RNA sequence: AACUGCGAAUGGCUCAUUAAAUCAGUUAUGGUUCCUUUGGUCGCUCGCCACUUGGAUAACUGUGGUAAUUCUAGA
RNA sequence: AAUCCUGCUCAGUACGAGAGGAACCGCAGGUUCAGACAUUUGGUGUAUGUGCUUGGCUGAGGAGCCAAUGGGGCGAAGCU
């Protein structure tokens, strides 16, 4: 959730991380890729260099992050709205209907 | 910013015009001089601020940022009373004409100064303070002499001697 | 009610004109002074003469 | 949190996703994937593809006016008097009438007498 | 944005300028013809209920 | 000021791109590409807002023997506009300019891509659009 | 000022097109239409307002948008 | 194992009669190269995933199959 967002979601996209799983505890967010396959363990350190230029002294403030799903060409970003845009389906009315 | 008929109405005073043109040598400020005069005083001339007036009516005048062609401005302004006790020439009432003629700086263009000094009776010598008495403006100090003319000074750009320079007012 | 907007009618700028218009407007039954009941608007200026006068009633 | 767009199939386009295509006459175009943009380039109708925002509304799939009597005033006349009138008694108004009827008699009597 | 009000009854059709999206929300991606209740303007504008009549763009 | 940044290329040495001025030059043969150093073997490339040395192959016969500079107005290669925007064209095209920048037409037919129209503010104005 | 009725399909300019096409004479429309003008015809049909019906809509009062048009909206 | 260039500012400034016309700090980016990565865009695609479809074959439907991957559309993951 960013300052502008609001939203209640969490991090992990719509259907788990591809080939990860759930992400329940802390995690840092990194600008760029980083080595390695997906579940491999990464050393963070801090930096041997003095950060003095423009970007390292940069504030980052989030305004959205995406979470569609990365299991496909996902176009949904929570549970609550893909159900709000499709509508009652076939197995959401057989299992009311049983259930009563 | 008064209409034709009064334009002619000071046009037959004989004894308030005045016919001078701004000498000095290239890139003196005789362009900014004559927009904030066209600013200030003017027959029907406002007070724009884009950059260079019609003294530069050309485009490649305005592209290159040189001044090539003379061009005639008129202005119109008036003056205190107490302002008209100093002119002991032949004063006739608070209006005042002037005939300006923008001369063009460069050594190659000695004839346009030559043209607008025959028809002028004054001139305005623009001097910059930082660079002193240049070349061309002693050339055209030697012209407007050599035809007659009444030269009257004034110092530009005063404020690149006090900051670019920043001369003490002593040696100022 | 705010103020300005839901306050201070601004009357009809005209009265009906049609016989009519004006006879249900008034509840007139059959011929009850109705050539004197259309609404006389005076019109009131200051450097001349106050007057009224009353439409044309047609119909 | 930019704009939020819409492709020709109806769904939103989130930023980051999709693609845009400008066309020479002007005409620009956005698509959630290369699904929607094959089907726009192929120039099938979305009202013929069952998944789309278009056919669902027009295949209708997921699916008073106002009268006043308003009395106010007139120009030129009272608001409280303009009630009482026409709300006047019946005997004042048979008594209008009837002196009318006399009226008309008395100028029938002012019309003969000038006719004389 | 300038929002003019009409009301039949009385007249003296007035203009309200309103500098909050948050409470335009209730007009916002409604239709015109379509009778919607202006409370959200302020508690002075409760039990109030409006209907669209018009509107002009951005450029007239 | 603020330079461009990098975009998707898309048109070698070789391209044929339509052009969308009014010189009468029906298209322009790409021919190098200004500002490329190069690499063996590598083809100079050109995306929008490049300028570009091009040889009209159709058109009159007074533009067609002779080499102009150019600019890519709209490039069919969909590129990423910084944004995650990846526009693309339906055609690849270009305008005949000078080395100053002043657009040698008078004006320019279909869209012209932010990035072209930025860089070159006379092309800008004689766009009819701008993508 | 505005609705309504009429005019704006006449006149003026020019000769680009066009070679049985235009056009000139002749002739038919018993193969057609026709505001306007005139003359016929306008109680010829048996059928709870007629002492005369309804909703409006202008111009108009007021609120404006637009940089701009002989643009118009809202009540 | 990094490399080079351009734009802005300095500045139409210093210098120069003029025409012309820089530099250091700073800012924004690009070229060539290196090391990675797949969120996004693209490519692949026998998930032989799901439709479409030719010829034939299972009596017909349904469901399928064979034609050295029948052809073609869209395509998850992965690689790139
Ligand atoms: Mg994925
Ligand atoms: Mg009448
Ligand atoms: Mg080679
Ligand atoms: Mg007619
Ligand atoms: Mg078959
Ligand atoms: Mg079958
Ligand atoms: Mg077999
Ligand atoms: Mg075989
Ligand atoms: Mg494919």
């Amino acid at each position: 959730s960013t300052d502008y967002d609001l939203s209640d979601k969490s991090i992990n996209p719509l259907g788990g991380f591809v080939h990860y799983g759930e992400v329940t505890n802390d995690f840092v967010m990194l600008k760029g890729c980083v080595v390695g396959t997906k579940k491999r363990v990464l050393t963070l350190r801090k930096s041997l260099l003095v950060q003095t230029k423009r970007r390292a002294l940069e504030k980052i403030d989030l305004k959205f992050i995406d979470t569609t799903s990365k299991f496909g060409h996902g176009r949904f970003q929570t549970m609550e709205e893909k159900k709000a845009f499709m509508g009652p389906l076939k197995k959401d009315r057989i299992a009311k209907e049983e259930g009563a | 910013n008064f209409t034709v008929d009064q334009i002619r109405a000071i046009m037959d005073k004989k004894a308030n015009i005045r016919n001078m043109s701004v000498i000095a040598h290239v890139d003196h400020g005789k362009s900014t001089l004559t927009d904030s005069l066209v600013c200030k005083a003017g027959i029907i001339a406002s007070a724009r601020a884009g950059e260079t007036r019609f003294t530069d009516t050309r485009k490649d005048e305005q592209e290159r940022c040189i001044t090539i062609k003379s061009t005639a401005i008129s202005l119109f302004y008036e003056l205190s009373e107490n302002d008209l006790n100093f002119i002991k020439q032949s004063k006739d009432g608070a209006g005042f004409l002037i005939n300006l003629i923008d001369s063009p700086g460069h050594v190659d263009f000695s004839s346009e100064v030559t043209a607008a000094l025959r028809v002028t009776d004054g001139a305005l010598v623009v001097v910059d303070c930082v660079s002193g008495v240049c070349v061309q403006t002693e050339t055209v100090l030697r012209q407007a002499i050599a035809e007659r003319i009444k030269p009257v000074l004034m110092m530009n750009k005063m404020d690149r001697a006090l900051l670019e320079l920043q001369l003490e007012p002593e040696e100022l | 009610d705010i103020p300005g907007l839901t306050d201070t009618t601004v009357p009809r700028r005209l009265g009906p004109k049609r016989a009519s218009r004006i006879r249900k407007l008034f509840n007139l039954s059959k011929e009850d002074d109705v050539r004197q009941y259309v609404v006389r608007k005076p019109l009131n200026k200051e450097g001349k003469k106050p007057r009224t006068k009353a439409p044309k009633i047609q119909r | 949190m930019k704009v939020e767009l819409c492709s020709f199939s109806g769904y939103k386009i989130y930023p980051g996703h999709g693609r845009r295509y400008a066309r020479t006459d002007g005409k620009v175009f956005q698509f959630l994937n290369a699904k929607c943009e094959s089907a726009f380039l192929s120039k099938r109708n979305p009202r013929q593809i069952n998944w789309t925002v278009l056919y669902r509304r027009k295949h209708k799939k997921g699916q008073t006016r106002r009268a006043v009597k308003f009395q106010r005033a007139i120009t030129g006349a009272s608001l409280a008097d303009i009630m009482a009138k026409r709300n006047q008694k019946p005997e004042v108004r048979k008594a209008q009438r009837e002196q009318a009827i006399r009226a008309a008699k008395e100028a029938k009597k002012a019309k003969q007498a000038s006719k004389k | 944005m300038k929002l003019n009000i009409s009301f039949p009854a009385t007249g003296c059709q007035k203009l309200i300028e309103v500098d909050d999206e948050r409470k335009l929300r209730t007009f916002y991606e409604k239709r015109m013809a379509t009778e919607v209740a202006a409370d959200a303007l302020g508690e002075e504008w409760k039990g109030y209920v409006v209907r669209i009549s018009g509107g002009n763009d951005k450029q007239g | 000021s603020g330079a461009k940044f990098r975009i998707s290329l898309g048109l070698p040495v070789g391209a044929v791109i339509n052009c969308a001025d009014n010189t009468g030059a029906k298209n322009l043969y790409i021919i190098s590409v200004k500002g490329i150093k190069g690499r063996l073997n590598r083809l100079p490339a050109a995306g929008v807002g490049d300028m570009v040395m091009a040889t009209v192959k159709k058109g009159k016969p007074e533009l067609r023997k002779k080499v102009h500079p150019a600019v890519v107005i709209r490039q069919r290669k969909s590129y990423r506009r910084k944004d995650g925007v990846f526009l693309y064209f339906e055609d690849n095209a270009g305008v005949i300019v000078n080395n100053k920048g002043e657009m040698k037409g008078s004006a320019i037919t279909g869209p012209v891509a932010k990035e072209c129209a930025d860089l070159w503010p006379r092309i800008a104005s004689n766009a009819g659009s701008i993508a």
